[PDB]
RNA sequence: AUCUCCCCUGCCCGGGGUGCAAGCCGGUUUCGGCGCUUAGCCGAAUGUCACCGAAAUUACAGAAGGCGGGCUAUAGCCCCCAUUUU
RNA sequence: GGAGGGGGCUGGUGACUUUCCCCUCUUUAAGAGGGGAGGAAGUUCCGCCCACCCCAUUUAUGGGCAGCGUCCCCUGAGAAGGGGCG
RNA sequence: GGUGGGGUUCCCGAGCGGCCAAAGGGAGCAGACUCUAAAUCUGCCGUCAUCGACUUCGAAGGUUCGAAUCCUUCCCCCACCAC
RNA sequence: GGUGGGGUUCCCGAGCGGCCAAAGGGAGCAGACUCUAAAUCUGCCGUCAUCGACUUCGAAGGUUCGAAUCCUUCCCCCACCAC
């Protein structure tokens, strides 16, 4: 088996979760969102900043979305979100709602109302 | 928190109010302005819940005949903007000491934004520098590099001489507008967060001063109240 | 300043000596090593002005039968490297406490570089981590992002536990090699310049220790000099 | 040295077993609420800078119902003890 | 004066953001105020508050803890550390 | 956060405080066997590689006449838990 | 680093310490003129827009009965220089 232990929280990367929206009347696949956010995070950070602020999209079902960040550099990720201009025929709009430390709290502040827990049940049932 | 953009539809402005925005500026970049557009601005401002201050703008005309005609068209509206990469009109625009905010030193010039003598004259005449962002969203990579290099040079020349700075997106459509927290995080990314807050504070205070000037009988900051001897 | 690369021609190494480099390591990534290659290493090292230390390398074999055979082939050469993304062989490689430097946690794994238990066991057994750079020059953009994210994670896990780190380019051709000031400026760009100097100091001291160990009659750091009772 | 009894002294009386992911409620697979906080998360929040001071975010290192004892690893100053020394 | 061992302490004020969080509040929706990780949270060796299940309702019998400081033994540069109580 | 446990040869696994006592199995090498090979058996079995002797039972300290074992500490590896 | 100088109306340019003294030219507007237009002339010439009156001579302070002018300070604009 290939298993890696999670680092202790004094040594692990301090993270934040940015909740945002990709506003347009057009539609997107989540892989297109990952591709555009990788191109933009390169275009604003280089190798140095992308090693610095740790970008990874975690959720995109609706035009809303949730992405993970380092704690000291959420303003850098937001400035990376501003400089979207064009994707191959058209722009997309990226508009941030807020930022929190978890999904249950950022889900209820701007995104929705209830607090879901799906990772536990897909780990224990499957 | 005050934005500068043009009005196209009502749903866009209703989305603007629902986020953070308390007010903004309607942007007239033309030579044909009337009361019908300003009444439509009144209607869309009273549509949901807002207040909008309208301005006028000029580009590429004469040296100081333009200054007199700009004063004459400015006597009807609240605020004003003069844009142009020409240094010759820029000297007169910072010399006439009545323009509120100033834009476009980077795309019509492509050499450097503000001169040292220009920044010292702006300190004596108290004119503010307005930083646009639509220029960042219609360029290429090295063009973004040279443009943000010009903005960082102008940011230092405004920081050392205490020149007032107003950020805006200079938007044109429904989606060109961006968040105020985004612009604050970007100006935090550039140099400092306190100066980033000071830019928004100055952007509020300049419209507050123009409103308090053109609101009542105020001449060279003189307030006149009940039982006037006005002719 | 010690590099780790393979030898192809003499002009490349003559260019290496003319810049800054005082010595380097010849890299044998194969299972067929003889004395002819090492004599050619002697000839090219005595060609202009240099000293070269040769090593051997293994990849993708069994768990601890590989450990015994690796000790048996290591008893002929100076230093050694074991590369592999498998954690199962990595535990034995850091457990056997006789391997000098360790590489490849990032491209065979693509999940995370070093585990916390792995870093604590490396602290007890004193094995060093070698950071390659040819992996940076044969990937794409986000692959560079994930790889340097893994290197910054491993840099923290080596900084907090005082794990020795040796930088190298892991070169393969004439032009894959880079400057030592370049690698120092890059490790300065990542976290710190003092740790960047400490990496080069450790890279010199580990080869100095292996040379001082296999040079004379030294067993568990015991120096024996003139008029020996040696059988 | 180990194990079991009877010979003492003082104190205390419900005796065991599981443990908050215990246990209780709307629901009746699965979920939400109580336990739960002069910090109280749960896909695990407690952010950045400057400075008085010099005890300071620097080393070991992070809560998850709360309290008390013991063990392990060390950052800065203070106090105490020892070898070399003069 | 130099490697080392043991004991004590580990925060306060000011500025930014509710877009770091929670609570309270008024108000043309956003602001103001207060609070926000420690000697070990680690290790799980334990006990108590809190719950359920059985026997029993007993200081009659019986059960649990302790004999500390001191002393003894062992190893260290002989300060110090570990174990024990007739 | 919690309970019941395990770490011994290259891999799976036993082992009373005591003579490598270290059961072992599979593996490697060699012998034997066969036309060749499989299977069975024999010795080395980590080393010298004939008998025999020495080292390793996760690591350190301590008890003892003597530690895989008895005590303490440091670790890791399992199993299962949100409802 | 250095020398000789200049800043006055929308633009080129004069101006004794003194009555918008502010020469002016080009420009705008109006008149006159012409079938229309160019040219010439007339008034406003920055404002009230008939006479006439007020403001600005790069900015501040000071002298004076009174500053474009005289003094001081702060500036800018020219010209040319490495050999």
């Amino acid at each position: 088996i290939e298993m890696l232990k999670t680092l202790p929280p004094t040594l692990r990367e301090k993270k934040r979760y940015i909740a945002f929206k990709i506003l347009y009347d057009e539609e997107l696949k989540e892989g297109e969102v990952v591709n555009l956010i990788r191109k933009a995070v390169l275009e604003y950070y280089g190798s140095w900043g992308t090693s610095k602020a740790n970008p990874w999209l975690v959720y995109y079902d609706f035009p809303y979305g949730i992405l993970r960040c380092q704690r000291d550099n959420v303003d850098y990720v937001k400035a990376s979100l501003i400089l979207i201009r064009e994707f191959k025929e058209k722009p997309v709009n990226i508009i941030c709602l807020g930022v929190s430390g978890t999904i249950r709290k950022a889900k209820i502040k701007f995104l929705g109302i209830k607090k879901p827990k799906r990772w536990f049940v897909i780990r224990r049932e499957r | 928190r005050i934005d500068i953009n043009r009005i196209e539809k009502e749903e866009d402005i209703k989305l603007l109010k629902e986020l953070k925005w308390n007010g903004f500026v309607f942007y007239q970049y033309d030579d044909e302005f009337s009361k019908d557009r300003y009444e439509e601005v009144k209607a869309i401002a009273e549509s949901y819940k807002l207040k909008v201050y309208s301005g006028v703008k000029i580009k590429t005309e004469s040296s100081k005949q333009l200054r007199d005609k700009v004063k004459k068209f400015r006597n009807k509206c609240h605020i004003i903007l003069i844009e142009g990469g020409v240094l010759k009109i820029n000297r007169a625009a910072v010399e006439l000491h009545d323009v509120d905010i100033l834009s476009t030193p980077e795309l019509g010039r492509k050499d450097s934004g503000i001169d040292h003598v220009l920044a010292r004259l702006a300190s004596n005449h108290r004119v503010a520098i307005e930083l646009n962002f639509k220029t960042l969203l219609n360029k290429d990579g090295y063009e973004r590099a040279r443009t943000l290099l010009f903005f960082r040079n102008n940011l230092k020349l405004a920081k050392k001489f205490d020149v007032p700075v107003v950020i805006s997106t200079d938007a044109e459509n429904k989606y060109q507008i961006k968040n105020p927290y985004d612009l604050r995080a970007f100006l935090n990314t550039l140099v400092e967060p306190l100066y980033a807050k000071k830019i928004m504070e100055t952007a509020y205070k300049i419209c507050d001063f123009r409103d308090y000037l053109m609101r009542d009988n105020v001449v060279r900051y003189g307030v006149e109240i009940i039982k006037e001897e006005k002719e």
